[PDB]
Parts: C-alpha cells; structure tokens; sequence
C-alpha cells in the first residue's frame, strides 16, 4: 500500500513561513499529480491546489493564489506545501493527497495530515479553578484555563473516578491561550466525606496541578 | 464556483440502518464525484469513483448513484465503523470543491440535559477576571440553545460553548457554556442566570445565583 | 433446476 | 415487482432501491411479511441432487451438487468463499470458477477403503444441509472378449467387471489409441477398438478419473 | 490494419499488441515510417474553429474549441487533466465532463477593456497551438423603440446598440418579466414586451452570459 | 491506505514455536479474511493458510497442516501466526494479507513481512566502524559488522540523507557472523562543513549506534 | 494441485520497451488470476485483479489478458521503477497457488564503476581485525570483478563481495568488495590496492593507499 | 468536424 508520510505538527507565530513535507512509497511519485488540502478546526475540506512532480507545474485555487507555493522534489520522492507569512486564519490540518488515476480529479491517497497551529502566545502553564458545586446527585470540576501550547491531561483522584467525567474540547481564545473544562458527577452526600482532586498536567511547560474541588 | 451542497448536514441511525446521502452540484459534473468518509481525528478515505464504483476494500453496504447533479450515497446494513462524515467532491473543473459534508451520528432515545451552575471561585477573581460556568450533562439529540442573562438581560459575543463527542456508553452529548468577564462587570451586577432550552424539557430550564 | 441439467450435461 | 424473485440468493441479490427481503418462500418487501422471518442476510443451504453417485477410491472426480443457496452473504455481497463441502472427514476442494450459488463443483479426494452410503454435508455459514448416498468404490475388470481382432480395429471389445459406470467419465484405450465407447454400465464396458498400423499386442487400459487398470492381452492379427 | 485510425490520438489509443504508431500524418507501424518522426507517445494539438466568437468584458461565456490531440497521454492512458486553455495571459476554465479530445469546452474570465484578435493559446503537455479569432467585446445599447405600450404586452420592442450578438445567450427583461425574442444580430435586439398587471414605467435590462445592461425607461399605458 | 504492521524479526532455535503479529488499520478487521504467505529466500510466494476474524475459522495448506496455527483477536484488531516444530527449512520471510474483495481468493493488502532466522547460533550486536573519504566528489559510509542475525537497519542524518546512498545487503561470515556495509556519495565540497552520521540500528537485540564520520 | 507456470523466469529490456509475462496454469481457472508486483525487500501490491483489471493506483502502462489457462501480463513503455519480481496467482480453489516468478531488470547504457577504497579505522585496529572495503560505483551491467593485491599480490579467499539491487532510478548496479585480515597480518604490509575490471573500462583501475 | 455540428447545437 502507498504512504504518504507527512511532517510534523507545527506552531508558528503569525507572519512566519511554514514548510510541510510529504515523502511517499509505494508508487513512482512522477507517475500522478499532488493535492494539497486544507482543513481548519471544525470545518470541512478545501482544495488548496496541485504539483505534477515531473515537470514542477503548479495550479492554485483562487483563495491560496500568492500565499502558498507547492513544490515537488523527484530527487527524494517528496512533495512540499509552503505557506509564506502565517495568519492566525490559517491554523488548520493540512493534507497531501494523490491524484485519481479517474479522467477527473481526485485524491485517491491521503498523507496523516499536519496540524500548523499559529499564535503569538509563547509557552505558559495553565490556571486551575474550582468548580464548587452549588438535586440528588451534584457536579463539580475544573475550569482549566489560559495555557499554551496543547495539550492538557485532566484526571480526578489519579483515575480512580473515571466514569462520570466530561473533559471538554480545549477553545482557542482571542488572547491565542487555550482553556479547557473538566466536570464529574459525584453522589450530593459525599461532598464533606469524600475529596475530589483534579490532576491537570501541562507536559509543554511541565505544569501540574492537583486543585481539591471542595463545596462553599 | 462549481458548490457542493450535501443533504442533510447529519442524521441519526441505529446499527442496521439503510442511511442515504444526498449531494447537489450547482452545475452539471457527469459522474465526475468521489465519496470520502473520514472519522474523527484521522484523514478521509476513498469511498467511491465515478459516482458509482466501490474502491477496493470498501464493503459492498455501500452503493453510489445519480448523475449530473444529483447524487446519493446509501448505506446499507449500518455498521459501527460507519458512524463517522462524510464527504462528496467534484473533479470537473478548477477549483476542485468539496461538500459540505454528512455527519452520521448514533440514534438514541430523547434524554434531557442536566443543568449545573458554576459562580467564579474567589481565587479566579483574586487574579482580576472572571468565568461562569454552564454545564449541560448527558442529554440527547445534540441540538441544545443556552442562553445567558445576567440581571436579566440577554448577553452577547462574551461566551463560549463546547460540545463532547458522543458517549460510548450512553450515546449522550454533554456541553459547556463559559461566560468570561472582567472583575469589574461581575461585581457590578446581581443575578447571573443561564437559560437552557432543549427537547427533553417542556420549558427551558434556568439555573442561577446571586453574588456572596 | 436448469442449470442442474446444464451442469451435468458439460 | 419486488417478487419477481424466487429464490432466497436472487432476493438478497436484487438492487437495493427496491428494499427486498426474503419471508420464508417469497421475495418481498418487510412491510408486507406476515411471518417474523423475514431477513436480507440469512440464507440457509439445501440439496436435491447430486452427480456422479460414486468414484474410484483413487478420486480425482469432480461432483456437480445441484440446490440452492450454497453462498454467504458477507458484507452485502455473495461469494463461495464461506462455502465448505465434506465429505466425510475429508473435504472436497471447490473450484469457484464453475460453481454458482445452485450448483456446487468440487474434486473428491483419494480413499484406500470401501465406503457406501457416505454422507455430503455442505455449510455455507449459516446452516447445513445433508446427502447420505455417495459411495468409494473400487473398479475392477473381470474380463474382455474377444481377445483378438484385425489391424482395422473396429472388433466390438466387451470389458467385463464391476463399478464400471462410476464416476464422471470411462476412457478405455488400447496401444494409446482411444477404444470409441459403444455402451457403458456398472458391469459392462462395449467399445470399438482403434486401428493398429502394425500386428501386435497391446494390454488393455481402462481409465476412469484417477484410477488406472490393465486387463488382459488384446492382440492384432492380420 | 493500423491506418483503420485517422488521428494520433486514436492512433495511439489502439491495443499494444496491434504495436501502431504515428508517423505526421499517418498512423502505421515503424517500419514503414519514412521521416524520424514516428511516436507512441506524442501528439502535437490543432484548433479549426471557436464558437462563440466572442465574449462580453464580464465574461462568464462557454467557449466550444473544436480541434484535434488536446490531450496528453499520462501513463499510456489519455486523460485533459493536462491541457492548459490560455485566453491571453489568463485561462478559461475546462469542463472535463463536456470535453473530449477533439473538442474543449470553457468558461472565459473577466476583461477591463475591448479586445480584438485576442489569442487562444492551447497546451497538451506535448506543444501549443495557437487561434487568433476572439474578442472581447463591450455591448452597448444606444436606444429602444418604441418608449410605451399596452398592459396586454406584444409590443414589438426594438433594443439598437452594438455587440449585442457576442457571448453564448441574450436575456432581455422589464419589470422583472420576460422579453422574449423575435431576432438577434450585432446591432438590432427585437422583442416582444411582457403583459404587466401594473400602469408604471420600467427600465429595459438585458442580460448577456455575466454581463448586466439597462437602458431608458418602458411606460405601460392603461 | 490500510495498514498491516507485522511484529519485528525473530531468531529461534530449531525445534522452537514462533509468533508473528500483523495488527490492521484502516478498515474492519472482521470485513475480510486474512491470508499468511511464507517466502524462503530467493524463493518464491507460498500459501500458507487463512483465517476468518468474525467466527475464527481457519483454512491451511497441506504443507503447514499442524504446524500452523492462525488466530485473529478482534478486540484489539490484530492476526498471529504460530508456526510450531521450526525446521532449518523454515527461514523465511513471513507476510500477511488481507482477502481480496474479488469473488475468488486474492491478497489486497500485504504487511512488510517479517524474517523469521532458525539458528542455534546466539544474537550478537554489530560493531560500528567509520569509513572516512580523504574539487571533485568522494564517498564516506559505515562498516556494520559481527552482528547474527539479521537484519539490520542503517540511515544516515535521521533519513535526512537518500541521495547517493547505498546499503548494500550482509555477507554471512566463515564465523556464524553477518557484516554490511553502508555508504553514501557526497561532493568533496562538502567536508568539513556538513555533519554525516550513520545511524545504525539493530532491533533484533536492541543494540543502536550513531557515529560521526569524517577523516581530521 | 493446480500448478503456475511462469516464463520466462527472467528479462532484461532497454526503457521503453514492451516487456511480456506469461502464465499458464495447470487447470482452468476463468479470470480467477492475480498478478502481483514485488520489488526486493518489500511486500508485492496487486497489480491486475480479474487477469485484465488495474488496481487503483497502477499505471495504465500495464496490462494483463487471457482467460481459462493462459494469461500474459505486458508492460508497454518500461521504466526504470518497474525493475521487480513479478508473480501471477490463482485463487480458484485451495492450495493457493502462484507462479515462480519472472525477475525483470532494465537494461541500460554501459557504465564504469566508481572506485573508492577505505581503509580500516584504528578503533577497529585496537580490536585485533581489520577491514579494507572497496567500493564500486554506479555501474552497468552488473557484472564487476575486484581483485586485491597486497604488496602487488594477488589475494584470495580472504574477501567477500555484495552487490546491491538494481537502482530503480537510474538502473546501476553498486558492489561493496571486503578484504579482511588480523591486525597482525595488517602491519606486516604497506601497499593496498583493489584492481577493479569491468566492461566500462578500457584498462583495469587500481585503487591503494599506504599507513600514515 | 461531424462532432463539432453536434457539439455546440
Ligand atoms: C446402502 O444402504 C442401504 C440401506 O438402506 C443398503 O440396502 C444398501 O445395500 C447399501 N449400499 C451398498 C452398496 O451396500
Ligand atoms: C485584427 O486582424 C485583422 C487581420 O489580421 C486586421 O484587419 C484587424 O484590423 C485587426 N484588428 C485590429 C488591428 O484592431
């Protein structure tokens, strides 16, 4: 089977260049086309354009005209995507795909995808706030917020409590840091017997924290 | 130029189903039109060529059909590794469009949310900002409005909602609402309520408190 | 049935 | 419409618009079945004839199963890849570009003893279905007449013996040369003997499948 | 045998054990190639003719390139996914459902200003080839006749301007009805006027492909 | 693309079972059947046998009938193959492949394969030795030797470097010892300007090398 | 029990050329044949299902046919990539069966080797063995001779040659000679030289060196 | 130049 190895996930500032690379095997790379397609968190598809990597022709849609430049290395079987001067709009996982070997166009073979995160914030650890709670079964957790880069792993009381947690998708704010939330369901008596600990880890700036949600 | 427009953007299904999804070109493609599915957090696959033809190893539940302008994609005898989105795209002209895809989601009986409130700790207000809480827990359909007042008046643009994947037991979703604001907007007011309208309740449901 | 006794013709 | 189909594999087989399902004996949509048996997946196998009754304990014969339904259904499309036939406690080896869902082909493998009356059973994932006749038997020529004939050929050679009707097809020959049938029978093998361009001997060869036997001396005189 | 095929492009569609080639002007096997010329693999474009002839600076016309070898084979399979239509510096759109390789079929982009003997430039991976015979035009309407009718409409409707034949289709309307056509030419629109139910005066709007006119105003009398 | 990632090499004594694991992804495992092939060295493909994930039934070939045993674990999406009683015959390569779609039977898709050595010879890690060059072009490469079995893994710069390279395949020694070479062709501009390491890797004992090459 | 016969069993074709596999089988097996591609040290990918059907990716350059007991696989146009080992395969009935393969190799225009000698590291010295590896490079055809000579000696015995697959970019063959001795022998001498003959070179080239 | 007829028409 073909593989379409793409580089690594990237955080670049904006206004910088990124560069993601797609080595492939399995096929001989001049034989068909390159797409490269976009995907912003959340969204759909989008065709960004194409390579033919036996001559180095290029064609763009319209949107990406200027901004992007594809390329196509024969001598080591790998296609390039560069994106010149970052906007914060351009954090998205981007794909490398083979052209179908159909009259038409197609991607008949995908690379993994390549996460280019962009934002001005630098590393930081998060900040961890209580949710106290305030029926018969009551919730609490922990606001976990303002941290970068991604990501954070939450647990309650080292994974002894598992089920019942939520642990919710991290939203990237206007200030460029991402906050995060993290609840459980717990029994309503249980609350000045029994202790709730959130252990959020933030490996990228090897931050821990173990903030004991109590009611008041 | 060339707009995909697929039909409907998701739909629920138990295990078993006959799923079928709709694509509409806005000109007229041929059978130029592949089907890709892809699941969370991996890249798309190949489902389907000239509108019709199986890719090699894709199971026979699938079947493309239609031309021209209009095209299903149906899937028989729903399986649990089909519970993902899916996509159409045309390859007749520049630029090369995709649909804006299917989300086929597992169906479950009505469930309504469990609404929880969550004032700002006093050590989050020592650090000059402020964040309210709204949680909607294990509730089915996904479709939830929340809808925050304070002092009864109907805030805008200053909240964040956050929806989990669908649970692997109970097949629920739950959400998160966030309220932000300065210390200085939350000392200046009262009453901070949070509004949650779904179809498992016959009212909307409000949860709030008061400062101190 | 018919392709019973096409096959046991062949 | 949706009832043009009459059996089970055609009914799953139908394009799947027209939402067929098969109720026990009728191919029909589920709206309108009054059994709960109604399924687009299960197919259950079944045998009405199967031909030749016997082979040599050599085999090498190749069965022709008549039924219906001998497929399995696997991932909304039917294939013999599910498809087992035993024979016993050896099983019979498919060949899959002569078989169909209503007739089974397969080759028979050797046996050193006598077996009668053996029992065929066939799965095709989600049943069974039996047949207790198929036999081993042991061909043997227990004479022929004439035992001499002209160089022209044409002597009508009587084989003599028993098993000589089984299994798919009896090739007598004498110095290479095909001995044309004229009649077969368990008992009797009738045959025009080929022309020689020379006045010899030459033993008579039967051969049936995988089996081989000699006979006696057939000479050629001038 | 080989000559059965009349273009290079078929010539080079035929079975490789036929072993055809192309040889300028003739498909035939290498042997009886008598320039250094002979190909599997290249096949030089050509246009004759371009339908329509021209387009109105909003563009948005399908073009008909009528020729031969516009395509390039990829792989020993010929497919358009590398011709290249150039309408000056800029390229029209294909359509590869609507094209084959004799015949193209593209959307023309916008232009700024009137353009005569613009160039059709066409590449097939292999070579270009060159059409000299497009415009793009900029339709005007200078006037209409007559300036009032009936509520029962059937006004014979004169449009007098120029370029008003350029582009794939003519829509003329008022008062958001149709205008439906007597006859088309370079200067001359005749229409007949659509049955208002209200007395008011209209402007005449005249739609060509992507390119939007409007002239004087059109009273419905009472 | 699936993927079928067949488990590491393995070196058993004769007369020893060994277990090659081929997990799947990017389908479901229970859709096909899966075949496993045996390829000696030099050697043509052979069937081996196959087996059905959704009921777990198998089908061998005569020639591996009891020696073999195929197993598929659903649960975690991957098929084994024990071979019992190795012979010194049984060196081979051992791939596996999933069913074809096709009505009759057929390998769609193939894992790398995986070299299963039956020798009483014992696992030894190899020695790594520098091969320095000294307005042209010069070579520079990496003597890998004394290691059993095979193979060997080598790259150089982390696959940076593929141009020029050749890794030529191991010589079996008078003692029981394999010995490779491998080297790369580089422009006598280069050195001493650009850094070239040889990364050797030999994952049958877990012994891995990294050292710099150049002639002082 | 049915039994494929491939020819030829290898072949060597200029670039462009039209290269022909065939395959007979013992016993009539319809369409029911594969034909696989394997380039060494790799798994083989599926080329043809069907005897005349591409698989989704293969170049149309490759094209098979026949029915019943013969089938040919043809290769229109060779590229250097499509230097492999080639197998058909029947999936009729059990034991899966295929063929013996044919080895296709480019041929190329003649071209002399590049040598280069490297003599043996000092860490390698204080272990007691040494090691003189002379490299041939790039050459075409395949066939190279290397003799050693100690001291203008002729060696033997006492080195092993390999050579690596054929390039499937440039269609060159590559040898890597071994000369290896005990540190003891290595002292006794001075002169090093690998003499190097091939169908490329007019005369035999010599590479040596001495200590220090 | 038959296809071109039909083509456009
Ligand atoms: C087969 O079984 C039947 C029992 O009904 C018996 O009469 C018959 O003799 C058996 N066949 C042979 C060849 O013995
Ligand atoms: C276009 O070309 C024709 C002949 O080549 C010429 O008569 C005409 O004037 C040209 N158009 C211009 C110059 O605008």
């Amino acid at each position: 089977q073909m593989q379409l190895v793409q580089s690594g996930a990237e955080v670049k500032k904006p206004g910088a260049p990124v560069k993601v690379s797609c080595k492939v095997s399995g096929y001989t790379f001049t034989d068909y086309y390159m797409h490269w397609v976009q995907q912003a968190p959340g969204k759909g598809l989008e065709w960004m354009g194409l390579v033919d990597p036996e001559d180095g022709e290029t064609i763009y849609a319209e949107k990406f005209q200027g901004r992007v430049t594809i390329t196509a290395d024969t001598s080591t079987d790998t296609a390039y995507m560069e994106l010149s001067s970052l906007r914060s709009e351009d954090t998205a996982v981007y794909y490398c795909a083979t052209d179908a070997t159909t009259p038409y166009w197609g991607m008949m073979w995908w690379g993994q995808g390549t996460l280019v995160t962009v934002s001005s914030a630098s590393t930081k650890g998060p900040s961890v706030f209580p949710l106290a709670p305030s029926g018969g079964t009551a919730a609490l957790g922990c606001l976990v917020k303002d941290y970068f880069p991604e990501p954070v792993t939450v647990s309650w009381n080292s994974g002894a409590l598992t089920s019942g947690v939520h642990t919710f998708p991290a939203v990237l704010q206007s200030s460029g840091l991402y906050s995060l939330s993290s609840v459980v369901t717990v029994p309503s008596s249980s609350l000045g017997t029994q202790t709730y600990i959130c252990n959020v880890n933030h490996k990228p700036s090897n931050t821990k924290v173990d903030k004991k949600v109590e009611p008041k | 130029d060339i707009q995909m427009i697929q039909s409907p953007s998701s739909l629920s299904a138990s295990v078993g189903d006959r799923v079928t999804i709709t694509c509409q070109a806005s000109q007229d493609i041929s059978n130029y039109l592949n089907w890709y599915q892809q699941k969370p957090g991996r890249a798309p696959k190949v489902l389907i060529y000239d509108a019709s033809n199986l890719e090699t190893g894709v199971p026979s539940r699938f079947s493309g059909s239609g031309s021209g302008t209009e095209f299903t994609l149906t899937i028989s005898n729903l399986r649990p590794d089909d519970f993902a989105t899916y996509y159409c795209q045309q390859g007749d002209s520049f630029p090369l469009t995709f649909g804006g895809g299917t989300k086929v989601e597992i169906k479950r009986a009505a469930a309504a949310p469990s609404v929880f409130i969550f004032p700002p700790s006093d050590e989050q207000l020592k650090s000059g900002t402020a964040s309210v809480v709204c949680l909607l827990n294990n509730f089915y359909p996904r479709e939830a409005k929340v809808q925050w007042k304070v002092d009864n008046a109907l805030q805008s643009g200053n909240s964040q909602e956050s929806v989990t994947e669908q649970d692997s037991k109970d097949s629920t979703y739950s959400l998160s609402s966030t309220l932000t604001l300065s210390k200085a907007d939350y000392e200046k007011h009262k009453l901070y309520a949070c509004e949650v309208t779904h179809q498992g309740l016959s009212s909307p449901v409000t949860k709030s408190f008061n400062r101190g | 049935t018919r392709e019973c006794k096409e096959a046991l013709a062949k | 419409g949706c009832r043009h189909f009459q059996s089970c594999s055609q009914c799953l087989s139908a394009p799947p618009f027209v939402q067929c399902g098969w109720c026990h004996d009728k191919c029909v949509r589920s709206e309108e079945c009054l059994s709960g048996t109604w399924t687009q997946q299960i197919c259950l196998p079944a045998i009405y004839k199967v031909f030749p009754n016997s082979a040599p304990l050599e085999g090498g014969t190749r069965l022709t199963i008549c039924g219906w339904d001998f497929g399995f259904r696997r991932n909304n499309k039917f294939d013999l890849k599910k498809t087992r036939v035993l024979l016993g406690n050896e099983s019979c080896t498919l060949t899959l570009s002569e078989s169909t869902m209503n007739t089974l082909k397969c080759t028979v493998g050797p046996a050193m003893n006598k077996h009668f009356n053996m029992s065929i059973i066939i799965s095709n994932g989600h049943g069974t279905t039996q047949y207790s006749t198929f036999s081993y038997v042991d061909p043997v020529i227990t004479s022929i007449s004439p035992k001499y004939g002209p160089m022209a050929g044409g002597t009508l050679l009587t084989l003599t013996g028993n098993y000589l009707n089984s299994g798919n097809s009896r090739h007598i020959s004498i110095g290479g040369k095909t001995c044309t049938l004229k009649s077969v029978s368990n008992s009797i093998l009738e045959c025009y003997t080929p022309a020689q361009t020379i006045s010899t001997e030459f033993a008579v060869k039967l051969k049936i499948d995988l089996a081989n036997r000699e006979t006696s001396i057939f000479s050629y005189r001038e």
